[PDB]
């Protein structure tokens, strides 16, 4: 089980990856503080670190809680895996449009054809299937790279922003492309009901595809669009559910061997639009008028694998996440975790696939078969432990890993007597693995994946059951380290591989872009800063 | 939030 480089590992490391314990200082509900946590207690203090485990720094929408899946991913990886609102945004921010390979293909291909282009999608600050920022950015795009005609097809959202908030998009979209660019025309407007169906309902997708190909709707312009809207709104038709408003004329519509880009990032409500526009599923809408022909279709991100079109951003790589790397320096390792929590401890701290790397031994520890996890608190925290004392009293493995389940799933019940003892039942479990990491020469590191238990009880004094915005902790029992924030940052769990190897005396792979937040200090100067 | 419950922004858990 071992692997040829053991030996030349400087620290053999053990890492606790508590599942749902956050770090907060408010007591009322908080099954953690209030829980006997003694273990903790004394790891939590001197020389530990509080780490972001939520929002942007683990790539996940700004002020959105952190997860088990990009938990996990992010601990693993040594680098933030970003998800699509946020790469995208950062291009926004970055200015990153106008060198976009995909975005100048379309460019070319409208310039050196009829100059028209067509943007079209969900235009709000949701963020969950679009950003008006990233349509804004594009327009902005498109006119630096001389584009003679640009028109956009407002998609209107009511679900992921409140159901009257067109009205106000559109009057940003107006004002945005009449003053702030002087460029670019609307030339529909349609609830996503229509022209975002992912149900295979190809007569509500025909709506919003004869809208834009033949301007079949209400006609309007730029002086009267919104009273339109608001008409609709006293109708009881809100922007989810709008029936399409047409602008531009004939001029604004899909023509023979136009150009269109959809903006929206994510795949489940573009694939039937984007087919219809770019493959052969118009077919399915029977619609009376004629396909346009020669057109050409772009997407935001990849849609479907089979389909042909370019997309502005495509699927990211993970080349050498810590568990790869740990095996092409063969070094072997050793990860652990209960039935709930063992696709973390695998396919997600392994990236995010079925892959078991070199000199990587795996256990799988069974949950116990309860009807709710509040009924055994503890969950199977105890076995976790038996086997991860196991191994440090084997030896074998310099880096060993696991998980703890109960917190998280226990807090998911919103029992906050439950997740005390679940809290309690995972304390005791470390210390247990804490005693033999000290007498088999292990440095114990103690993190989470986010946080849950900290918080058990809402506003309104009823259960609270989910996951938190709050810090995780990063421990070390190694007295020869100091923990260091990055320099223009705070830590995160992008810096927990990166750490861990040079804990273990090991290279960090360039794709690794955390930072390790340790330096080495002497042993007498870390013992004259606690005295 | 929001995101409930996309693949990974916020999956069941
Ligand atoms: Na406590
Ligand atoms: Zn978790
Ligand atoms: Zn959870």
């Amino acid at each position: 089980m071992a692997m040829a480089n053991n030996s030349s590992v400087a620290n053999k490391v053990c890492l606790i990856v508590i599942d749902g314990w956050g770090v907060s200082e408010d007591p009322y509900g908080n099954a953690i503080l209030n829980a006997q946590t003694p273990v903790m207690d004394k790891l939590c203090s001197g020389n530990w670190a509080q780490i972001e485990a939520h929002g942007l720094h683990v790539g996940l929408p700004e002020g959105l809680m952190g997860n088990s899946e990009v938990g996990h991913l992010n601990i693993g990886a040594g680098r933030v895996i970003y998800q699509d609102i946020v790469r995208i945004n950062l291009a926004v921010k970055n200015n990153k449009f106008v060198t976009n390979e995909s975005l100048v293909d379309a460019c070319d291909r409208a310039k050196n054809g009829n100059g028209r282009l067509h943007l079209a999608g969900l235009v709000s600050d949701g963020g969950v299937h679009s950003h008006i920022d990233h349509m804004f950015a594009l327009v902005k795009a498109i006119k630096e790279l001389g584009v003679p005609e640009l028109y956009l097809h407002f998609y209107g959202d009511g679900r992921d922003t409140s159901p009257n908030s067109g009205v106000g998009f559109l009057e940003q979209t107006l004002e945005f492309l009449e003053k702030t660019t002087g460029y670019g025309k609307l030339a529909t407007v349609v609830g996503r009901y229509y022209a975002m169906d992912r149900d295979n309902r190809w007569e509500r997708i025909n709506v919003a595809y004869e809208a834009m190909i033949g301007g079949v709707g209400e006609t309007s312009d730029e002086a009267g669009v919104v009273e339109v809207v608001r008409k609709r709104y006293a109708a009881d038709e809100t922007d989810e559910f709008l029936k399409p408003i047409i602008l531009q004329g004939e001029k604004g519509r899909v023509q023979n061997d136009d150009t269109i880009i959809f903006f929206d990032y994510r795949a489940d409500r573009m694939r039937e639009i984007s087919a219809a526009m770019g493959m052969d599923r118009y077919k399915d809408c029977n619609s009376k008028l004629a396909h346009p022909s020669n057109l050409q279709v772009y997407g935001m991100t990849q849609y479907k694998a089979e389909f042909p079109f370019k997309s502005l951003f495509p699927p990211a790589s993970n080349k050498n996440v810590l568990a790869e790397w740990l095996a092409e320096q063969k070094v072997s390792q050793f990860h652990c975790a209960e039935t709930e929590k063992y696709a973390h401890v695998t396919f997600f701290f392994n990236g995010g696939l079925e892959k078991q790397f070199e000199g990587e031994e795996r256990c799988l520890v069974p949950s116990p078969k309860v009807a709710t996890y509040d009924l055994q608190p503890e969950m199977s925290a105890a076995g976790v432990a038996d086997k991860m004392i196991e191994q440090l009293e084997a030896g074998t493995h310099p880096f060993i890993m696991c998980n703890f389940a109960p917190p998280d799933m226990v807090g998911h019940t919103g029992v906050y007597e439950a997740a005390v003892k679940a809290c309690e039942a995972t304390d005791i479990a470390i210390g247990r693995i804490y005693e033999a990491t000290q007498k088999h020469g292990y440095s114990l590191m103690v993190t989470a994946d986010h946080g849950n238990a900290e918080k058990m009880k809402a506003p309104d004094g009823g259960k609270h059951t989910a996951h938190t915005c709050y810090r995780v902790p990063l421990t070390l029992s190694h007295p020869g380290f100091k923990f260091v924030d990055p320099a223009d940052r705070h830590p995160a769990l992008c810096d927990v591989a990166p750490t861990v190897l040079a804990i273990m005396g090991l290279p960090q792979p360039a794709e690794m872009t955390g930072v390790s937040i340790v330096q080495k200090i002497k042993l007498a100067a870390a013992l004259e800063h606690h005295h | 939030x929001r995101y409930e419950y996309y693949k990974y922004e916020c999956p069941k858990c």
